[PDB]
Order: C-alpha cells, then sequence, then structure tokens
C-alpha cells in the first residue's frame, strides 16, 4: 500500500532524473575557469583594492 | 500616522506658551522630533530638535536657551516650552517626524500645525520666487548651496519639500536624490555641491504650490525661500 | 560623522543599552532541561513548581524559586545543538516499574551527549509510594546479578534502580543528584535548587583551579 | 510486487552512476594544476560587530552590500550597518530558538524561524516606524532550518520535517511543497537567476529543485554525513556543500557530479557554512574548530585562514560587491573581513 | 641582604653567609621564572567565561608585580643609605614597598574572587566592574598607603633603614608597619578563604591539589614572617622565609600556571 506508492514515486523521480542531458566534466571545468578568470579584476577578495576605494578601510 | 498639534492662539509680547504634539499611530519613542516654523507670508524656518531617547537637543540661533524641546514618550507627546516670545515669533509651528538609520526618510510626516500669534549657517538661495507653469509640461526649480552638501560619506544631505496651498508640508526628495513614499515618480531631483535642481515631468493640478529646500549637513537646518508653481 | 551619522550612532547606542539590559537579566537565568517518558510526573512537577514559585513542541516554563531565574525547557540530535547554555537535565522516571529498561536506554542516550559534557544530571524518581506498593507485591527483575535482595525491603530496590541510572554513564566527575520524590513540593524545589547551586559552585572552582 | 519497484529503482540508480562516470573524463585538479596559485590570502578583521547576548545562528547580507541581519539565540534579530558598526534595528522574537535569518533582496523584509516551526516575516518599512511581524507562515512540522527570499512576495523555506516549501507571503499558503528528502533539511541556496534552488539535508544528499514546477530536478550525493551548508557558484551552474564529515565539495549541475573536494587531514571538525567570492575563485568554509578557511575553489588548495573566533563559526556570507566576508560565531561576535 | 629584611626588624647575624646567598639565588630564578611567566601567558593565554578571564588577569598582574618587585629589591640590595639623604634610596624603598603591596593586594583580589564564587554563587557582576574593582583595590590601596607612609615618615628620616634601603622602625615611628600590617592581613584572610574552599572539596587528592595550587598564589607562605616578626632571633625563620617566599615566582610558574591541564597541553603542542 504505502510502500508501493513510495516505491512508485521513487522510481518516477529516478526516471525523470536519469533522462537529463549531461555535459563533460572537462567542459564544465573549463567554463568555471573561464568565469573565474573573466571576473578576476573585479574580485576585491582575490585582488585587494587600494585603501582609497575600500569602504572597510 | 497622525501628529495633532495643540496650543495655538494669541499671546501678548513677552510671556510664555507650551505647544504640545499628540502623536498617534506610530512608534514615537523610535523617532526624532523637529519643530519647524513658518512665518505668516514667508518661507519656513527650523526651530528645534529632540532625539530618540531625549539624548541630544539642538536649537536655532534665535531660540537657543529661549525655547526648550522635550518629549514625554509614555504619553506620546512632544512639548515646546516657549519663553520670552517676541513679535517676530508669530508663525505656524509644525511637528516634523524624523528617523535616522541607514536609508531612513527623515522629515517624512509633518503635522497639521498650530498657529501662534504674538501681538556660519549654510546659506541656500532659491533661484526665483515664482514660475509660470502649465499642466503637462516638465518644470525645474533650483537652489544654490553656499557650502558643498556632499559630505565625505557620499550622501548629499539636501531636502526638497512641497507645501500645497493651505496644507502641511510633504517630503518630496531626501538627500538630493531619493523620493519619499507617497510621492509620484514623476518627481526627480539632481545636482551637486553648490547647486541643485528639482525636475518634474508632467506637472498636474495639485502639483501647484511652494517647493522648499533644506540642508541637513549640519545643524542648524537652513531653508530656502521656496519657489511657487502657479497655474 | 555629520548630522545624520551622529543620530544613527545614538540609535545604535540605545539598542546596545537595551541589549545590555537583557544580558543583565539573562545571565542570571539558568536552564534545566526536562526529559523522560513519565509525562504525568512531568506535568505534576511542573504544576507544583509553578504553584510555589508564581503564586505544541517545546514547552518552556519560566519561574523564580529563591530569587534565581529558572527556565525549565521541557523538550533530536539537532535540537540539542540549541541547548548548551543549560545547567542541568532532569529525568522523570517512575520508580514503580520493562519500563526501567526503556528509561535507562533513554538516559544512556542523553547522559553522554557531547554537547551536554559540562551539564549536570538530576534523576527525579517518582511515585516511591507506588514503589513500596510494588515492593509489597514483589515485582522481580531477574535479568542482572542484582536480584540479590529483590524480594526484600524497599531500600535495596531503590539502590538497584538508582544504580541502573548510574549504570550507562560514561562521563562522571559531575555526580547524579538522585532524589526519591513524593507528592510534597517544597522539598522538590529544594532538590532542584540545591543541585543547580552545587553544579555552578563546582564549575566555578574547577575553572578557577581551586 | 514491491520487489519489482525496488529492483527498478536499483537499476535506475546504476544507470545514473554509470552515466556520471561516463562524463568524468578529467578532473578540475588536472586542469588547474597549471593555473597561477591564488596566493597568500590573509585579510583582517575590519569590523567586530558585537552586541548580541548569546550565540549567533545566522547572518545574511543585503543586496546593497552594507546592511546585515543576524539572528541569535537571544530571541533577537539585529540589523547592522557594516560600514559603521551601527545597529539599524533590534527585532525581538516570540521564540528564542531562531536558526535562520534572511534579508529581503529589496531590503523591505527580513525573516526568521527555528524550533518554533513557524517562518516569521518582518516588515522593516512601516509608516509606524517599527518592525512588525508582517506574516507568520505556518505549515512546517519541525524546526525551520533556513529561509530564503526570491522577491518581496514569496519565500522558500526548509524544515526539519524532510520538506521544503515555496510560500506566497500575501496568502500564507504553500504555493508549492518540495518533498523528496529523507532527512532533516538544513541549508538551501538560490540561483542568481532565481528559478532553481538547491537543498542540503542531513541524508548525504543535496537536491536541485525547480521553483516553478515543484519537482526535484537532480539529486547529488557523495557526502558521508550531514550536508550542513550550501551555496551557488556565482553564476548558477555550480554549488558547494559542507558537511559534518569535515569535507567541502563542489558540484556542477550540468555534469551532475562532483568536481573538487576540499578536505584537510588536520581538519576533523564539521562544516557550518560555505560561500563563494564574487568571481568564484575563493571558497570560504566555516568550521567547528573555531576557524574559517579560504579555499582556492579551482585547485582545492587552502588560500588562507580567517582565524580569530573564540568558538564555532556558525555562519558566513559574502557581499554582492565582493568587498567583505562576514562571519558569525557562537561567541556573540560577527566580524567583517576584507 | 637577606630576603627576611622585608619583614624582620632584626636579622640574626650568624646566618648571613648562607641566607643572603639563598635569598639572592631564589630571586634569580624567581626573576627568571617570572620572565617565563610573562612569556608563557603571552604564548598561550589566547590559545571560556568570566572565571578563567579574571583568574588570568590576577595571575598576570601578580607575576608582573613580583617580577618588577624582585628586580627592584635586587637593585635596592646594591644601593647604599649613608650617601643619599634623598633620591635613589628612598625611591628604591618606595618602589619595593608599593610593588610588594601591589602583589599582596592582587593576591587578595584573587582570594575574594574565590570566596565570592563560593558564597554568592548565584550572582553575577559584569566583567568591567570586576576589573575596575580589582585594579582599584589591588593597585589603589598600595598607592594610597605608600604615599601616606612616605609623606608622614620622610621629614623625620625614619622611613629608610640605616643598613639597607627598606623601612626602618625603632619603637617610635614604625615605617615597617606600613608593610607588615597590610601584608599579613591579606595573608590572614586568604588562609580563611582556603579553608572555605577546602570545605567545598578523590576528595583528599583534590584537597592537596587545591592547597598546593592555591597557597603560593594567595600568599600563605608570606605568613612565616609572623614568627620572624614575633620572635626574630629564632634563627631558623629566616631560612624558611627565604626558601619559600623568594621562590614565589618560581612557584607561580611551576604551580600557579603549570598545573593547568589545558595550559600543559597548549605548552606541549605549541612550544615542543
Amino acid at each position: 500500500t504505502a510502500s508501493i506508492a513510495q516505491a512508485r514515486k521513487l522510481v518516477e523521480q529516478l526516471k525523470m532524473e536519469a533522462n537529463i542531458d549531461r555535459i563533460k566534466v572537462s567542459k564544465a571545468a573549463a567554463d568555471l575557469m573561464a568565469y573565474c578568470e573573466a571576473h578576476a579584476k573585479e574580485d576585491p577578495l582575490l585582488t585587494p583594492v587600494p585603501a582609497s576605494e575600500n569602504p572597510f578601510r | 500616522v497622525q501628529l495633532v498639534e495643540s496650543g495655538g492662539g494669541l499671546v501678548q509680547p513677552g510671556g510664555s506658551r507650551k505647544l504640545s504634539c499628540s502623536a498617534s499611530g506610530f512608534a514615537f519613542s523610535s523617532f526624532g522630533m523637529h519643530w519647524v516654523r513658518q512665518a505668516p507670508e514667508k518661507g519656513l524656518e527650523w526651530v528645534a530638535y529632540i532625539s530618540s531617547g531625549s539624548g541630544t537637543i539642538y536649537y536655532a540661533d534665535t531660540v537657543k536657551g529661549r525655547f526648550t524641546i522635550s518629549r514625554d514618550d509614555p504619553k506620546n507627546t512632544l512639548f515646546l516650552q516657549m519663553t520670552s516670545l517676541r513679535s517676530e515669533d508669530t508663525a505656524m509651528y509644525y511637528c516634523v517626524r524624523s528617523i535616522y538609520y541607514y536609508g531612513s526618510s527623515p522629515f517624512d510626516f509633518w503635522g497639521q500645525g498650530t498657529t501662534l500669534t504674538v501681538s556660519a549657517d549654510i546659506v541656500m538661495t532659491q533661484a526665483t520666487s515664482s514660475v509660470p507653469v502649465t499642466p503637462g509640461e516638465s518644470v525645474s526649480i533650483s537652489c544654490r548651496s553656499s557650502k558643498s552638501l556632499l559630505h565625505s560619506n557620499g550622501n548629499t544631505y539636501l531636502y526638497w519639500f512641497l507645501q500645497r496651498p493651505g496644507q502641511s508640508p510633504q517630503l518630496l526628495i531626501y538627500r538630493m536624490s531619493n523620493l519619499a513614499s507617497g510621492v509620484p515618480d514623476r518627481f526627480s531631483g539632481s545636482g551637486s555641491g553648490t547647486a541643485f535642481t528639482l525636475t518634474i515631468s508632467r506637472l498636474e493640478a495639485e502639483d501647484v504650490g511652494v517647493y522648499y529646500c533644506m540642508q541637513h549637513l549640519e545643524y542648524p537646518l537652513t531653508f530656502g525661500a521656496g519657489t511657487k508653481l502657479e497655474l | 560623522l555629520s548630522a545624520e551619522d551622529k543620530a544613527a550612532v545614538e540609535r545604535s547606542k540605545m539598542i546596545d543599552a537595551l541589549l545590555a539590559r537583557e544580558r543583565r537579566a539573562v545571565r542570571r537565568l539558568v536552564k534545566i532541561l526536562l526529559l523522560g517518558a513519565d509525562n504525568s510526573g512531568k506535568s505534576t512537577f511542573l504544576k507544583q513548581m509553578r504553584i510555589i514559585h508564581v503564586n505544541k513542541g517545546i514547552v518552556e516554563h519560566d519561574f523564580v524559586i529563591k530569587k534565581i531565574p529558572f527556565k525549565m525547557v521541557d523538550v533530536r540530535q539537532k535540537w540539542f545543538q540549541c541547548f548548551d547554555g543549560i545547567t542541568s537535565i532532569l529525568f522523570m522516571v517512575d520508580s514503580s516499574d520493562n519500563r526501567l529498561v526503556e528509561s535507562m536506554n533513554d538516559f544512556e542516550t542523553i547522559v553522554n551527549n557531547k554537547l551536554f559534557f559540562n551539564v549536570s544530571i538530576i534523576l527525579f524518581l517518582n511515585k516511591m509510594d507506588l514503589l513500596v506498593e510494588k515492593v509489597k507485591t514483589v515485582s522481580i527483575k531477574k535479568h542482572f546479578p542484582d536480584f540479590r535482595g529483590d524480594p526484600h525491603r524497599l531500600e535495596d530496590v531503590q539502590r538497584y534502580l538508582v544504580q541502573c541510572f548510574d549504570r550507562k554513564r560514561r562521563n562522571r566527575s559531575k555526580p547524579l543528584f538522585h532524589h526519591f520524590t513524593t507528592s510534597i513540593d517544597t522539598e522538590n524545589a529544594r532538590f532542584i535548587f540545591h543541585a543547580v547551586k552545587d553544579t555552578i559552585l563546582q564549575e566555578n572552582l574547577k575553572d578557577i583551579m581551586l | 510486487e514491491l520487489d519489482q519497484l525496488r529492483q527498478e529503482a536499483e537499476q535506475l540508480k546504476n544507470q545514473i552512476r554509470d552515466a556520471r562516470k561516463a562524463c568524468a573524463d578529467a578532473t578540475l585538479s588536472q586542469i588547474t594544476n597549471n593555473i597561477d596559485p591564488v596566493g597568500r590570502i590573509q585579510m583582517r578583521t575590519r569590523r567586530t560587530l558585537r552586541g548580541h547576548l548569546a550565540k549567533i545562528y545566522a547572518m545574511h547580507w543585503g543586496t546593497d552590500s552594507r546592511l546585515l541581519v543576524s539572528a541569535s539565540q537571544d530571541g533577537k534579530l539585529i540589523i547592522w550597518d557594516s560600514y559603521t558598526t551601527n545597529k539599524v534595528h533590534a527585532i525581538p522574537l516570540r521564540s528564542s530558538w531562531v536558526m535562520t535569518c534572511a534579508y529581503a533582496p529589496s531590503g523591505n523584509y527580513v525573516a526568521c524561524g527555528g524550533l518554533d516551526n513557524i517562518c516569521s516575516i518582518y516588515n522593516l518599512k512601516t509608516r509606524e516606524g517599527n518592525v512588525r511581524v508582517s506574516r507568520e507562515l505556518a505549515g512546517h512540522t519541525g524546526y525551520l532550518s533556513c529561509c530564503r527570499f526570491l522577491d518581496d512576495n514569496q519565500i522558500v523555506t526548509s524544515s526539519g520535517d524532510t520538506t521544503c516549501a515555496l510560500w506566497d507571503i500575501e496568502t500564507g499558503q504553500q504555493t508549492t511543497t518540495f518533498t523528496g528528502h529523507t532527512g532533516d533539511v538544513m541549508s538551501l541556496s538560490l540561483a542568481p537567476d532565481t528559478r532553481l534552488f538547491v537543498s542540503g539535508a542531513c541524508d548525504a544528499s543535496a537536491k536541485l529543485w525547480d521553483v516553478r514546477e515543484g519537482m526535484c530536478r537532480q539529486t547529488f550525493t557523495g557526502h558521508e554525513s550531514d550536508i550542513n551548508a550550501i551555496c551557488f557558484f556565482p553564476n548558477g551552474n555550480a554549488f558547494a556543500t559542507g558537511s559534518d564529515d569535515a569535507t567541502c565539495r563542489l558540484f556542477d549541475l550540468r555534469a551532475d557530479q562532483e568536481l573538487m573536494t576540499y578536505s584537510h587531514d588536520n581538519i576533523i571538525c564539521g562544516i557550518t557554512s560555505v560561500s563563494f567570492s564574487k568571481s568564484g575563485r575563493l571558497l570560504l568554509a566555516g568550521y567547528d574548530d573555531f576557524n574559517c578557511n579560504v579555499w582556492d575553489a579551482l585547485k582545492a588548495d587552502r588560500a588562507g585562514v580567517l582565524a580569530g573566533h573564540d568558538n564555532r563559526v556558525s555562519c558566513l556570507g559574502v557581499t554582492d560587491d565582493g568587498m567583505a566576508v562576514a562571519t558569525g560565531s557562537w561567541d556573540s561576535f560577527l566580524k567583517i573581513w576584507n | 641582604t637577606s630576603f627576611s629584611i622585608l619583614m624582620s626588624p632584626f636579622v640574626p647575624s650568624t646566618i648571613f653567609p648562607v641566607v643572603k646567598w639563598i635569598t639572592y639565588v631564589g630571586l634569580g630564578i624567581s626573576i627568571g621564572s617570572l620572565i617565563l611567566c610573562l612569556i608563557i601567558e603571552a604564548l598561550f593565554w589566547k590559545q571560556k567565561s568570566q572565571t578563567s578571564h579574571t583568574r588570568r588577569i590576577c595571575m598576570v598582574n601578580i607575576a608582573l608585580s613580583l617580577l618588577i618587585a624582585d628586580v627592584w629589591f635586587i637593585v635596592g640590595a646594591t644601593v647604599d643609605t649613608t650617601v643619599n639623604p634623598s633620591g635613589v634610596c628612598t625611591a628604591a624603598v618606595f618602589f619595593t614597598h608599593f610593588f610588594y603591596l601591589s602583589l599582596f593586594f592582587w593576591m587578595l583580589m584573587l582570594g575574594i574572587l574565590l570566596a565570592y564564587r563560593i558564597i554568592l554563587v548565584f550572582h553575577h557582576m559584569a566583567q568591567h566592574l570586576m576589573m575596575a574593582v580589582g585594579f582599584c583595590l589591588g593597585y589603589g590601596c598600595p598607592l594610597i598607603i605608600s604615599v601616606i607612609t612616605i609623606a608622614v615618615t620622610q621629614p623625620s628620616n625614619t622611613y629608610k633603614r640605616k643598613d639597607v634601603c627598606w623601612l626602618n622602625w625603632s619603637n617610635g615611628s614604625k615605617p615597617l608597619l606600613a608593610f607588615v600590617v597590610p601584608a599579613l592581613a591579606i595573608v590572614a584572610v586568604n588562609f580563611v578563604v582556603v579553608l572555605l574552599v577546602l570545605t567545598k572539596l578523590a576528595t583528599i587528592i583534590r584537597v592537596g591539589k587545591s592547597l598546593l595550587i592555591l597557597t603560593p598564589l594567595l600568599g600563605l607562605t608570606w605568613g612565616f614572617g609572623i614568627g620572624t616578626i614575633v620572635d626574630s632571633q629564632n634563627l631558623a625563620w629566616h631560612v624558611i622565609f627565604a626558601l619559600l617566599n623568594a621562590f614565589q615566582g618560581f612557584f607561580i610558574l611551576c604551580f600557579g600556571i603549570l598545573l593547568d591541564s589545558k595550559l600543559r597541553q597548549l605548552l606541549f603542542n605549541k612550544l615542543s
């Protein structure tokens, strides 16, 4: 009864999850590196800004 | 919100009076309170100020030690104890709410006022006393600042107020750039240190009236003459 | 700072003032968690304590015995993260029991919790009159080498039970303030107060190194 | 009959595992071993925001990068001006057991909740001049572990009843109920596009959910213990989870699997918060060893350490402008680092 | 000369070639030990409540007072008296005096801490008020008392001794009472306090540990001077006093600090 419904719901959810298109890890890693390098000059924790532009100095 | 002021009438020269302000509908004890003057046919001048917690009190040059501002929080009442009044005090007094935290909108709610009849400072100059305007056309008003209002914080502590004929003033712009709640978005303002301009797109009826400018860079608060927009 | 930041700083100082007020109020308030399957005992003790000292989910209780603010929380691995400002844990265990196994399993779970390392534990034993009633008609637990004396005077039975809660403890040096509780409430409040006071004295001296 | 569904579930799980393996051609560490080390990143305490009377359980930043909400076991919720260490507000709560706080993206509302089961939404912008309970959203069976805003009118919550919920604030009803977790749901994080969100849930799993559909899009695992923190890489296609097994991890939604694991042999303490910097090169992890570490998010190296809390760092957050990192610990102190 | 001169109206002569040496050697290690103290805490103080915080405050203040007081006494041992009618000798006497009374009054602050947390166990006063009272009494009382002492005794030239730069007395004006009367009094109360703590405590093991970890930090040992003051020619009170009280900095390091399990673990983990 309840176990059958739970198992059916789990099977349906797994079925909906398996049919999702996936990209290669290397491409996703390249995309992450592209984002991190593209905005490297705007990141004030990676590259600290001069004290004159810093609101917490 | 409501600030009903009482205590008006006629006083002989000299003497004393005690204006009271009954606050109702807001958390009085969290607010600062200003007392703001308006001469019978003139612009509106600042008088006094009491802070949240009654910690600090500020006055104008013409009232220091002559008037006293107090607040009784549990009863929600603001008091102005006026001593040694003169013939120049004849004015309408308004109780002006204020609140001061980051992003607050001081001078937001102005009371209905009470009529009292008696039988250096930052100079802000209003460009012109009156302007011919017609509904539908964008209009601009300006004041000049004798002292740069852009404090190092980055905020330009300048205020624009609107008083319609026969009503109490309504905040329109705070800190030279921001609009108040209840104000249509057709109002906007701009400028910089030592000169600033209010711009209205599509002025309509009920936009008639007097536009005033105040500085809040450093007590005392000084007011301009205000330009009158007349249809 | 200029003409609006001074006012904001005044506002923040006022908020600090209010927070300091409540810290003064709170740092005196000691917490006694309540646990146990004896729900009736929980309710009875709560009622008696509030009667003396006042005059769903978690059910807090605030009162003051001898000018000392008690907060009996009366409640799980995530809830207990929020409960390490506490000064004791009570277990309401009915002496007339089996239910002793269930209670001591629960006590074993609670007693050795890491978050409760510095928390003293009081085992409130309830209905000792019912215990002597079940001693007169001997209920024999024969699952441990402690039945020696089981069909005998109540004192041996009580000692065996109190050991059973002493049993399954793995972090000693803060003793279990065992009580044999009845329907009179003043002695109950006294037990609670004395246990909490001794806990705080011992912690103060141990952390001041004597 | 039940065995048939169980075996079908096992077969589908095997397909998922095989498909995830098939895409794991190369790791982020093999690709970033040639990129410049992020360096000795050691930023200091600029502000020490103190005033709370007990432990802080949550903090949250504003979209303006200046205002900051913090919820504490005091039953209080303080809004701070980080630039000036002012207290903008103090909100007393009906329950001293607050576990989460949110700050509305427009700044109008904040939110709290906890062992009181109820998600309390507070209105900051009232003509009465007082923060007031604008709504108490009811419907959870357990404690409210984290609450997050999309716009001023709807909010996503997660509870200790294995259930998340998307509430319409005006009506107070769950416009969607996100079910599928098997454990207490602790930490959830929203995509910057504000259409997807992930949930971490003390069952060795986090889940990517669609907000407009109510279905669990993807299920990530790999942790051996409770996922106690979660946060998106700042573009909505990667997130990072911290857990009681003392390991942070980075997942890519498109690859549906891990990319890089941040663990140090000398860290045997659990993870209480995770956040990314503006560009995603730094990953801040608050730990139970009274510390907060800064990870090169692309190399698994330790960029640095924010030492300087006297008890557990329970929360941390990075501003939308990137200037500051704010950490809150059970020593009643909230510290700004830049 | 001998350390006993801090309290003894007379030092028996037959002991100088020994006690003197003992005195100085003790001061040596004490001074050295005290340096380590101000180093050791600086290495491990920052590595859980008002309790440990106020104890560490009193420990650091006491080690500080003993270090500078020991240095001042060693320099006063080399300063003559017959060639300085005013200046360096009275300066050494006053600094020795005020700083030793600083030591004793910080020790009383710690003792009253213990008594306060025995009796008023369900009572809290803020940390800042605790520190305020501690500095007002631990340092304030020696400043007031020593200023009164020097102001009243300087005009008659009884404040300093004829042999060493310390308080004199000759059955008339008695500048030595400006130290013996306070010092032992603090000691007296501490003894009582220790008994109260000995009341509230593996019982005997804890009792021994408490007595030994608490005696050199509350100044029970400085209680031997009573005999040295009551019967100065006992000839053996000078050896006990020197052996126990000069090494009080050595005792603070070895007992007052190094008996803390957390401190031992921190020292082992960070220094070696």
